[PDB]
């Protein structure tokens, strides 16, 4: 990455993206570009909201909704936290700090 | 004052001088009365009894009408706004009161003006197109805000102590165009270093903007 | 056996002898102790007072005691159980009960000659007769009398209620006495407001004691002042009012009143997010500016003031709260010293309550007992705040019930369990607090469903109790309906459950309808009591 442990630490969610070759994934993302320069021409399973009713409910969620966490089971999110810390200084793949169990809180909510 | 079945027909009169004078402006007085009352919208929905009742549940003052409702439903209302924009402005302000105080009697406690907004106006223009044309007309134009100047108080309706007796002059109108000399006081003439009534003048809140073109709608270089 | 005449065959009796108080602690209770305080204090009997929370620390304090004093005195315990049978007693001591609780246990009301009950007898009562209770073909008829008195029995002891306030009861002895101070009248409208605050009575039966307590306001008013001569500023002055059902309004925001008391709390689902917006509607229908009524209500523009006990009134009956005034009462006296007689429940009750680990119960009964002299104003107003707090923390907790679904209808009933580790569960493990919260909860959740059913149905709610033992508090809690006669069975219900589970039920409190139990048996007792409900 050539980014350094207080930086890379500060990060909550780290995302890796490959462009590694599979033919039947490269056929079904070429028909969906396709279809896509298709559908916005000039004229998963799940399907999405409108965009217009998703900055709604976006806004409404983050203005008029307030989480408040009662309880989380303390003791699967300790230990996991323990041996990824003891995982993460095996390899060195990335600093785990304090800063991630926080971020497991943030997530939740 | 006779309701007028037509303000359309200007009679040679420009929309200003129209919609100064008494008859057409009691017409449009009950124009928008109604169309507050009456307007409603595709589902059927009374549109601003829900609007007044959140602004009157928020204490906020103004009223946001979209224009092209008004177009829709009063034509001549949105045929004379952009003509005459300060007087009609202020007359749609004053029926926004009436309608305002028959829908909550004690809103007169929290406010005491009610102020007409209006939004979705279809004259829009470029900030570099802007010409002697449009003088004294609802324009609407965008850009980036690149100054501000604090709230700042501004006389609105002034009082003015007179310089030698205890007299106090009469309520002047500010204007935005110039300062307002008091001149002399009725009592006794005279005319020295009169001073404000700060308890007894109207004060409104006053901000100064600049705006400019937006920098990804102004030309490189 | 009840007591005919206070002052002969009670007052004038223990005048003459060392005696030894045991006062539960509930603000009935600490009120009719400072009306005994007060007059013991002006006849120099030399008394003791030992605050009890419960059956076990009353048997403890007794055995402790016993040697030394022979004439007891009761204040808000003894009279629903076999007293007895409960302390073992040597057989010349005397036990006077001035207790609300009801019914009265048969073994009291017929033992003749030492336990004497300073009851009213025009109370709700209504004791089955000696020979239905008490002593081939002859032995048959013995089995069917026995029968017959299990029966009749039953039926007298299911349903507990309370009576006339213990305050209103040692009132009426001062009265009797002509010892009865403005202070005293005071404390008796305290007690019957802390009946009226914790639901113990119906809304009748206070009318008809607030009528009763009128005619000593008017007395107590006119003994030294008229309309044309009046008294110094320092004197205490006590008021009749028809003030409004918000909590403590006077001493914060009218916003924090009406978002934290029980009625428009339940009424406007504030714990909705919706709600907040049915309330902004009150207030523009009020016409009240709302920087007004966020700020204090001392700090409030007086303009807005002096009527806004009728405007409350005006907007809320055409927004459907029929009842938002209520006849109560109120003290004065300095300049700025001004309470309402639930605000000085509140804040009593809080200082009884209080979540503070440092001292002990005994020590914050001691804080509350203070604080209603008033030569610890510093006390009441501390109290006051703390008051604030457990309003909040209620609010805050009937949120977390009623959004999380805890409150889950078992047929027969409501039921609702606090969780350990959870916000203010400390708060609400002592009994007399999880009783509030569970009946400002069937308010609220009452008004929140829609479904006809369970509108009518009683609660049940649990909560931590104790881990270096593994129990839990269970309160049982009747409809909330303005039809009510508040009266509920879940004293009796609960000991039938824990007998026919032979579960691990401890019946500390003076309440049978509060218990502590085993964490682990409150599955089947649970069982047991729909079964048993049907
Ligand atoms: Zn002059």
């Amino acid at each position: 990455v050539d980014l350094t442990e207080p930086i890379i630490s500060r990060f909550d969610i780290l995302c890796v993206v490959r462009d590694t070759v599979d033919p039947v994934q490269d056929e079904m993302l070429a028909r969906f570009v396709v279809g896509s320069h298709v559908r916005h021409h000039p004229s998963y399973g799940v399907e999405p909201l409108p965009q217009e009713v998703l900055k709604k409910y976006i806004i409404y969620a983050k203005e008029r909704v307030h989480p408040k966490l009662n309880q989380m089971d303390q003791d699967k999110v300790a230990k996991m936290y323990s041996d990824l810390r003891k995982e993460s200084m095996a390899t060195g793949s990335i600093p785990i700090t304090v800063r991630h169990i926080e971020s497991m809180i943030r997530m939740a909510e | 004052i006779e309701s007028i079945e037509n303000l359309e027909d200007l009679k040679g009169h420009s929309v200003r001088e129209w919609v100064s004078m008494a008859g057409p402006r009691l017409e449009i007085h009950h124009r928008f009365k109604n169309f507050l009352r009456t307007h409603v919208d595709s589902h059927g929905h009374n549109v601003f009894k829900e609007r007044i009742s959140d602004m009157c549940k928020e204490n906020r003052e103004s009223l946001v009408v979209n224009y092209e409702d008004l177009a829709a439903r009063e034509h001549v209302l949105a045929y004379f706004l952009p003509e005459a924009p300060a007087e009609l402005l202020q007359i749609f302000d004053e029926a926004a009161l009436e309608v305002v105080l028959a829908m909550y009697p004690k809103y007169d406690r929290i406010t005491n003006h009610i102020h007409v907004r209006i939004s979705h106006l279809p004259l829009v223009e470029e900030l570099r197109s802007l010409r002697q044309l449009h003088l004294n007309q609802l324009i609407r134009t965008s850009g980036v805000v690149t100054s501000c100047t604090g709230v700042l108080p501004q006389l609105s309706m002034v009082k003015y102590n007179c310089n030698k007796c205890n007299f106090v002059l009469g309520p002047f109108c500010q204007s935005q165009n110039q300062e307002v000399k008091p001149g002399s006081c009725p009592e006794c003439q005279s005319a020295g270093p009169f001073e404000v009534n700060m308890e007894e003048t109207i004060y409104q809140n006053y901000q100064r903007i600049r705006i400019q073109e937006s920098p990804g709608k102004v030309a490189a270089g | 056996m009840f007591v005919s005449d206070f002052r002969k065959e009670f007052y004038e009796v223990v005048q003459s002898q060392r005696v030894l108080l045991f006062v539960a602690s509930d603000v009935d209770a600490l009120c009719a102790c400072k009306i005994l305080q007060a007059l013991f204090q002006c006849d120099h009997v030399q008394y003791t007072l030992v605050p009890v929370s419960g059956w076990q620390e009353l048997e403890t304090a007794f055995l402790e005691h016993k040697e030394q004093f022979h004439y007891f005195i009761l204040i808000n315990c003894g009279a629903n159980v076999d007293l007895l049978d409960i302390l073992q007693p040597d057989e010349d001591t005397i036990f006077f009960v001035c207790d609300t609780h009801r019914p009265v246990n048969v073994v009291n009301v017929y033992n003749d000659t030492q336990i004497k009950l300073l009851i009213k007898q025009d109370d709700d009562l209504e004791v089955p007769a000696y020979e239905d209770i008490f002593r081939t073909m002859r032995r048959r008829q013995r089995r069917e009398w026995e029968a017959r008195r299990r029966d009749i029995l039953f039926d007298y002891e299911q349903y507990e209620y309370h009576g006339t306030s213990s305050a209103m009861v040692m009132f009426e002895l001062a009265w009797m006495l002509s010892k009865d101070l403005n202070d005293m009248l005071w404390w008796a409208i305290v007690g019957l407001t802390d009946q009226w605050v914790q639901d113990k009575i119906t809304q009748m039966k206070y009318v008809t004691d607030v009528g009763v307590l009128q005619r000593h306001v008017s007395r107590h008013n006119h003994r030294n002042e008229d309309e044309e001569n009046t008294l110094s500023v320092d004197c205490t002055r006590i008021s009749f009012e028809y003030d409004l059902r918000l909590v403590l309004y006077q001493h914060w925001s009218l916003h924090d009143s009406l978002c934290n008391t029980s009625y428009t709390a339940a009424r406007f689902k504030l714990w909705s997010v919706h709600g907040q917006k049915r309330l902004q509607e009150f207030l523009a229908d009020m016409g009240l500016p709302l920087k007004q009524v966020k700020q204090k209500f001392q700090a409030m523009d007086i303009s807005l003031k002096e009527n806004l006990r009728e405007m409350i009134e005006e907007s809320a009956n055409k927004f459907g709260m029929k009842d938002m005034r209520v006849q109560t009462f109120s003290i004065h006296f300095g300049f700025k010293h001004k309470f309402l007689a639930s605000d000085v429940v509140f804040a009593t009750m809080s200082l009884m309550e209080s979540p503070e680990k440092d001292g002990s119960g005994t020590d914050h009964f001691i804080q509350a007992l203070d604080s209603l002299s008033r030569s610890n104003l510093d006390k009441l107003y501390h109290g006051l705040e703390l008051a604030k707090k457990q309003l909040r923390a209620t609010q805050q907790t009937i949120a977390s019930c009623l959004c999380t679904n805890l409150v889950i209808s078992q047929g027969p009933f409501l039921y609702c369990s606090l969780m350990e580790g959870t916000p203010d569960v400390m708060l609400f493990s002592r009994p007399a607090s999880l009783s509030l919260l569970s009946k400002h909860l069937l308010k609220s959740f009452v008004c929140s469903t829609k479904n006809r059913r369970c509108k009518l149905l009683p609660l049940v709610m649990a909560a931590p109790l104790s881990m270096e033992h593994g129990t839990v508090t269970v309160v049982g809690i009747p409809p909330e309906t303005d039809s009510s006669d508040r009266k509920n069975f879940f004293g009796r219900a609960f000991e039938k459950a824990a007998e026919s589970t032979s579960s691990r039920m401890l019946h500390n409190h003076f309440d049978l309808s509060v218990i502590e139990l085993k964490a682990e048996d409150r599955s089947k007792f649970l069982d047991a009591l729909i079964s048993l409900l049907s």
